[PDB]
RNA sequence: AAACUCCAUAUAUAUAAUUUUAAUUAUAUAUAAUUUUAUAUUAUUUAUUAAUAUAAAGAAAGGAAUUAAGACAAAUCAUAAUGAUCCUUAUAAUAUGGGUAAUAGACGUGCUAUAAUAAAAUGAUAAUAAAAUUAUAUAAAAUAUAUUUAAUUAUAUUUAAUUAAUAAUAUAAAACAUUUUAAUUUUUAAUAUAUUUUUUUAUUAUAUAUUAAUAUGAAUUAUAAUCUGAAAUUCGAUUAUAUGAAAAAAGAAUUGCUAGUAAUACGUAAAUUAGUAUGUUACGGUGAAUAUUCUAACUGUUUCGCACUAAUCACUCAUCACGCGUUGAA
RNA sequence: UGCAAUAUGAUGUAAUUGGUUAACAUUUUAGGGUCAUGACCUAAUUAUAUACGUUCAAAUCGUAUUAUUGCUACCA
């Protein structure tokens, strides 16, 4: 009956590579640590994570499926000097700190907000990641309409990304801030329940670390996360990362599945978890600390309209294009606030030289190349097959293409 | 003998029979083996033509 | 053993039959029967 | 199904005499929709070689002339076996 | 080839106990086409009915009125829909049209 | 029969004042191949020889048109034309309708299914074609409604440009990312986990309860409604809500294909139309594996027999049934 | 006033130390067919007869229905 015993392959390629342990073979290698006080030191090297930067960038979520994470022992990165050290340079100095990441399909747009949020830890800053913005917006999610905060909210993904940020950021970071308000929440604590409706904060005598902490109901939860970002926007001790991926779906799907009580389909403004990722775009939601920094980072999975060119100024303004692929509102709320791209470079010969270095060390390659091949004829094969230096197309060749 | 196994997806359940194969748990070796046995029963009816 | 429009007609004659259906007999006292004559006289 | 802005097809049939006397009207024109008025006279409708009688209801209005007029007879296997 | 349903032994009902059928029925009011009402005894649990086609609009019964209107059951059939699926053709004008053939 | 020929191949030359741009093109003429050599090995009519080996040089490898004489009294007097006949107030002419369309069991050739080496939804600086059509046309954009932001599909409203290497039909589609996807407790929730977070590990629910009956299939029906036409009743194609059957990969047997072929849930155009292709005729995209030992089956010749010769569908042996003749016996 | 054996068919038919189907054949389904006769497939019928006992096994022992054997009575 029950055919599938316990350890064994049944869901498809991809789920299976990323999920499985299929890293629990790998050969362990002493690498460089990700460290940007040390990027002159470490500029053009495959260098890996720290055990902090590796316990987040996973509650996170800064490392995805069909990366090739699992040909080695945990994920690493290049470094590179054109796209680490160029976007984290102005990110460092710039007067207003948000950006996003654009470029072609595979060129490492994650991996780089992976690296900035390596950067954010190592820099004592609170993170907030969205990662997938699909997950909100699909309509496999519950969903409620909030009388007082006149907006949608979504308890289960709530939940899911407070526990996120607990999760991952530094206990010490969280318990350094007090709470400015007095916030009176519900109770859905099995401990406790029956004596004490009601949960209470108070200023400066509770914190954000046991703010998080409290576990209210489902219509309440929305104003728990109110409660959450005001909070966080008022306080000027530490900085916070605001993050999203693959902000393509979000600014090509302006309108969600999610469906009305009048057939009608639920803005995605009016529906909360983007009208707070969307005012912090735009400027509504300011944040005292100098240094909060915002990051954007749109996807190839995605499709692409006029919105993102038009409020990056590639291309002028049609009107009449329809709003299937032209939305004038979200280019207001992009260039309301003022978001600057940042372009990846493809690499380059060198980089390609470096990657392959790593690789062989690695053992990720094959005889083909390991024994009938001189160097210089394989790094310059692999970059004319990997498109003159998509690292996606380089990992490809190198160990999915097999003939 | 890898459309034998569980995997909704062709590749992973022939990428688990190739790796049963290369570990030496093959489920067919048994047919060479009978295929042998016979080739070499009627080894008496070979006729160079 | 029966079948539904077995069961149907077995309903209707249900409702034909007085089985389970009606009530006690009507006893008066000695006076309201004096009384009851009067009145169909 | 006539597309119903173009209106009903109407030919141009006796009804005069339909009402005004008992006299039924015998026609070919098949093809002509059952308006409200017909309700209650007798036509004698063409079906290939005789006219079949039939009286008009009111729950024919909005049909086709022909409907009740079959042109062809059931079919009979003779198995002879 | 018959189907019937078996006889049970009947219960025997002696001879003075043997009571009357008084089945139970209902003061039933009975709405006809007109505004009367006449009240009758009914089985069915509905103490209410009102008639849309009886005796007070029909003209066997009804003579000598002038005028009476028909009617049938209502949110059934395809019934008025040949009337409502035409609008532009609308109520004497039709009749005027209607005069003659000249065919002969 | 081969060559000659047409579509394809390469080169050149000539035309286009490169805004009919496709110069990566169009089509006029010529050249080239039915490929050359060089050593090797078996051999062998001796070198003058082939079958291979393959250093070399070449762009060089296909397709279709053409199917003789005789035949099968093969099909065609319904493409038209014809000899004999046979209808001449019909067997010759017109219109209204109804026939060709009916349905018990048969039988061909096709279309659509029966799920995970596979079917749906999305992919706007619009991934990538070829060959045709448009004066008895064509339908761009745009605007309205089905349906709510759009978009996408169906209808209407206007009709732009072009009788066309210029407008239009027409942003090929499959591939390829992504999401999903019942049988499947292989799943989804609730809380907890933590360095797998689009994720896994716990304890509970997801259990009328593991070997076929969906979130596959789209036949059959109900009802709006819309095209074309004077007019879909018998009988035409369309979207909309509902309906949701058989099918769980198929028995003797059997069909087509040897390379740009088969296959393709790859699409595209034209002819026949006022209108309606699961058919026909053409165009390109992606692109295989299989073969040098079988009895059989057809043929081209051959060798053996022949009493057939309008030739094996040949010819040819009787007694029994039909009529007439002559001779026996008795 | 007691007792015996029968049937999966359109033409009857399995058998002996315990779970599961009980030939043919029949028929439009028909084999291999040079349109073609004339040898499976494909196309019909068992459901251990309505009761009783057991290990996760009762054709097996009783009674009873479809009803044709052979003794005694045969000086009623
Ligand atoms: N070592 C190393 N690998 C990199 C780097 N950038 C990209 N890669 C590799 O290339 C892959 C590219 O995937 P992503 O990094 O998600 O690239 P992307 O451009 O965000 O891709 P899309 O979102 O699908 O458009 C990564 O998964 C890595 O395997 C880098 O800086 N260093
Ligand atoms: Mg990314
Ligand atoms: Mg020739
Ligand atoms: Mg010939
Ligand atoms: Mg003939
Ligand atoms: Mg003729
Ligand atoms: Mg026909
Ligand atoms: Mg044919
Ligand atoms: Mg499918
Ligand atoms: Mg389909
Ligand atoms: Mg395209
Ligand atoms: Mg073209
Ligand atoms: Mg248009
Ligand atoms: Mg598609
Ligand atoms: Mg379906
Ligand atoms: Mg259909
Ligand atoms: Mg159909
Ligand atoms: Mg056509
Ligand atoms: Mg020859
Ligand atoms: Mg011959
Ligand atoms: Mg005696």
């Amino acid at each position: 009956a029950k055919r599938v015993t316990p350890g064994s392959l049944y869901k498809n390629w991809t789920n299976t590579t990323h999920t499985a342990q299929l890293q629990q073979t790998a050969v362990p290698l002493a690498l460089p640590i990700f460290n940007f006080d040390d990027i002159s030191k470490t500029l053009n090297k495959v260098v890996s994570y720290s055990n902090k930067q590796y316990k987040s960038l996973h509650h996170l979520g800064s490392f995805k499926k069909s990366q090739f994470n699992e040909l080695f022992q945990k994920p690493v990165c290049l470094v590179r000097e054109d796209a680490t050290n160029s976007f984290l340079k102005k990110l460092v100095s710039h007067p207003v700190k948000k950006f996003i990441i654009t470029g072609e399909p595979g060129v490492g747009k994650t991996v780089l907000l992976s690296q900035a949020h390596a950067y954010a830890v190592d820099s004592k800053q609170i993170i907030i990641n969205i990662s997938y913005p699909e997950l909100f917006l699909n309509g496999r999610n519950d969903f409620s309409y909030d009388d007082d905060l006149k907006l949608f909210i979504q308890p289960m993904y709530l939940k899911k990304l407070i526990r996120k940020i607990l999760k991952a950021n530094d206990p010490a970071l969280l318990k350094s801030i007090e709470l400015s308000k007095d916030y009176k929440f519900s109770n859905a604590n099995p401990k406790n329940a029956s004596v004490k409706p009601f949960v209470t904060l108070n200023k400066t005598k509770n914190t954000v670390l046991d703010l998080l902490s409290v576990m209210t109901h489902p219509h309440n939860r929305g104003k728990l996360m109110k409660a959450i970002i005001d909070e966080l926007s008022v306080q000027s001790k530490v900085p916070i990362m605001f993050t999203v991926d693959n902000f393509s779906k979000v600014l090509t799907t302006a309108y969600s599945a999610y469906r009305n009580t009048e057939n009608k389909q639920i803005y995605s403004l009016d529906l909360q978890m983007g009208k707070l990722m969307m005012d912090i775009i735009s400027g509504e939601t300011k944040f005292a600390n100098g240094e909060s920094s915002t990051i954007l980072a749109i996807s190839g999975v995605d499709r692409t309209n006029k919105t993102l060119p038009v409020a990056l100024g590639k291309i002028p303004v049609d009107p009449y294009v329809t709003r299937y692929h032209y939305e004038p509102k979200f280019v207001e709320l992009l260039q309301k606030g003022n978001v600057t791209e940042f372009e990846v470079p493809k690499l380059n010969k060198q980089e390609v030289n470096e990657l392959i270095d790593y690789y062989k060390q690695s053992n990720v390659l094959l005889d083909k190349d390991i024994t009938g091949k001189k160097w210089e004829n394989l790094i310059d094969e692999k970059y004319f097959l990997s498109g003159n230096g998509n690292p996606r197309e380089l990992l490809k060749s190198l160990v999915l293409s097999h003939r | 003998s890898a459309n034998q196994r569980v995997s909704s997806d062709f590749a992973v359940r022939l990428g688990e029979e190739l790796t049963a194969i290369a570990k030496g748990t093959s489920s067919a070796f048994e047919k060479r083996d009978q295929i042998h046995k016979t080739a070499i029963a009627h080894r008496a009816y070979i006729q160079l033509k | 053993s029966l079948s539904p429009l077995a069961q149907r007609v077995v309903t209707q004659l249900s409702v034909m039959s007085a089985s389970r259906k009606q009530p006690k007999l009507l006893k008066l006292a000695r006076e309201d029967l004096i009384k009851h004559q009067t009145i169909e006289k | 199904s006539r597309s119903v802005w173009k209106g009903p097809n109407i030919v141009p049939l006796p009804i005069r005499e339909a009402m005004t006397k008992g006299t039924p009207i015998r026609t070919n024109a098949r093809a002509a929709t059952i308006l409200p008025q017909f309700v209650g006279l007798k036509f004698q409708i063409h079906n290939g070689k005789e006219y079949v009688p039939i009286e008009i209801s009111e729950d024919m209005v909005g049909h086709k002339l022909g409907e009740f007029a079959p042109t062809r007879k059931r079919f009979s296997y003779t198995q002879t076996k | 080839t018959r189907i019937t349903l078996p006889r049970r032994p009947a219960k025997k009902i002696q001879l003075g106990k043997s009571r009357p059928a008084i089945y139970h029925q209902f003061n039933v009011k009975m709405e006809l086409s007109d505004g009367s009402v006449v009240i009758r005894r009914s089985q069915y649990p509905k103490g209410e009915i009102r008639l849309i086609q009886d005796q007070r609009n029909n003209p066997l019964w009804n003579p000598s009125r002038d005028d009476l209107v028909v009617v049938d059951a209502n949110s059934g059939g395809s019934l008025d829909r040949f009337n409502k699926r035409y609008s532009s053709l609308f109520s004497t004008v039709e009749l005027s049209e209607e005069n003659k053939k000249k065919t002969q």
